[PDB]
């Protein structure tokens, strides 16, 4: 299928160390290169490592050099990067891609992208609560209800309406940081006002370094 | 090491209009660029390889050529599943360096938002807490505001504006308003209202509550 499945980011206390870790399906690694590249949040794509899987040979941004190590494993088809010493700059998605076998030097295959959160702040779960869709909310038809993820660190939660049934007119809000230093967002989904009393509406929020999983309902009253 | 120097940052350009993306090496690279557009929140995707060359798969309109040390992504047609951050990347040496990106706005016909008002949970008044939500829904332009006159007060403490990213099929953005208040704030007052005037309206239209 020629996919990349990232894992290792979470939240790291600053100094601290963290793995991630590359899968590598429907291609073998030693015929190509891997890479590691990071995008620092609203900030650009910044390459950060590659390797050569059957050589072991590897060059190194300096930006990280000496404190960041990119490996891999051809036994599980799998590559790595140990990254220590970590500074808030370090705080951003890490991106491994390839390099298409021989004499095709570009991106064709990239994961997607595992959060690294270089901060002290503990990992606080969130709370859910549903929302209201009372005679302040209806179109007179066409009304709306929600939920809203109320407190947590680090970035980021997973929602789902209905788990992945419910699609159109979902519109989850980018997380606002609150005065705290705690995230809030607010899932949202337009329905008939006859259907408040159909079908079950449950947004999932899921967030994952506090292996938080709240299935919330919206009830109109 | 080698720059690539990416303009314009920022863009909007309506369907079908005609989009040239410059990114101009401080050396000389070859044929050694390639052209990625990277969605919301998603991964990077290859759209030009070898400067000129299309990714199998990538649309026509998407196209790529070179002047020596400048590079030109242009897409005849543009879409509004366009709506991106488009990237050049030089390769020819170590690093990999990639222009600052260029992020596509598609321009539409001025659509007014969908306000709704929401009161806080019983389990939320039972945390001890009181946060309000105002949301305006699939709205162009992006510029408005959402006063709360909360028993008729205008309080600027309170106030977070989390807006959705250009849809990919309308380009309206949304908008959340969110009024941070203790339970203690919020236990005193009971009539609440939050107003909006946009491009879309003739009239600022307020959506207001009061607790039963």
């Amino acid at each position: 299928e020629v996919q990349l499945v990232e894992s290792g980011g979470g939240l790291v206390q600053p100094g601290g160390s963290l793995r991630l870790s590359c899968a590598a399906s429907g291609f073998n690694i030693k015929d190509t290169y891997i890479h590691w590249v990071r995008q620092a949040p609203g900030k650009g794509l910044e390459w950060v490592a590659r390797i050569y899987p059957t050589n072991g040979y590897t060059r190194y941004a300096d930006s990280v050099k000496g404190r960041f190590t990119i490996s891999a494993d051809t036994s599980k088809n799998t590559a790595y990067l140990q990254m220590n010493s970590l500074r808030a700059e370090d705080t951003a998605v890490y991106y491994c891609s390839r390099w298409g076998g021989d004499g095709f030097y570009a991106m064709d295959y990239w994961g997607q992208g595992t959060l690294v959160t270089v901060s002290s702040a503990s990992t606080k779960g969130p709370s859910v609560f549903p929302l209201a869709p009372s005679s302040k909310s209806t179109s007179g038809g066409t009304a709306a209800l929600g939920c809203l993820v109320k407190d947590y660190f680090p970035e980021p939660v997973t929602v789902s309406w209905n788990s992945g049934a419910l699609t159109s007119g979902v519109h989850t809000f980018p997380a606002v940081l609150q005065s705290s230093g705690l995230y809030s967002l607010s899932s949202v989904v337009t329905v008939p006002s006859s259907s408040l009393g159909t079908q079950t509406y449950i947004c999932n929020v899921n967030h994952k370094p506090s292996n938080t999983k709240v299935d919330k309902k919206v009830e109109p009253k | 090491d080698i720059q690539m120097t990416q303009s314009p940052s920022s863009l909007s350009a309506s369907v079908c209009d005609r989009v040239t993306i410059t990114c101009r090496a401080s050396q000389d690279v070859n044929t050694a660029v390639a052209w990625y557009q990277q969605k919301p929140g998603k991964a990077p995707k290859l759209l030009i390889y070898s400067a000129s060359f299309l990714y199998s798969g990538v649309p026509s309109r998407f196209s790529g050529s070179r002047s020596g040390t400048d590079f030109t992504l242009t897409i005849s047609s543009l879409q509004p599943e366009d709506f991106a951050t488009y990237y050049c990347q030089q390769h020819y040496t170590t690093p990999p360096t990639f222009g600052q990106g260029t992020k596509v706005e598609i321009k539409r016909t001025v659509a007014a938002p969908s306000v709704f008002i929401f009161p806080p949970s019983d389990e939320q008044l039972k945390s001890g807490t009181a946060s309000v939500v105002c949301l305006l829904n699939n709205f162009y332009p992006r510029e408005a505001k959402v006063q709360w006159k909360v028993d008729n007060a205008l309080q600027s403490g309170n106030s977070q504006e989390s807006v959705t990213e250009q849809d990919s099929k309308c380009s309206t953005y949304s908008l959340s308003s969110t009024l941070t208040l203790s339970k203690a704030d919020y236990e005193k007052h009971k009539v609440y209202a939050c107003e909006v005037t946009h491009q879309g309206l003739s009239s600022p239209v307020t959506k207001s509550f009061n607790r039963g």
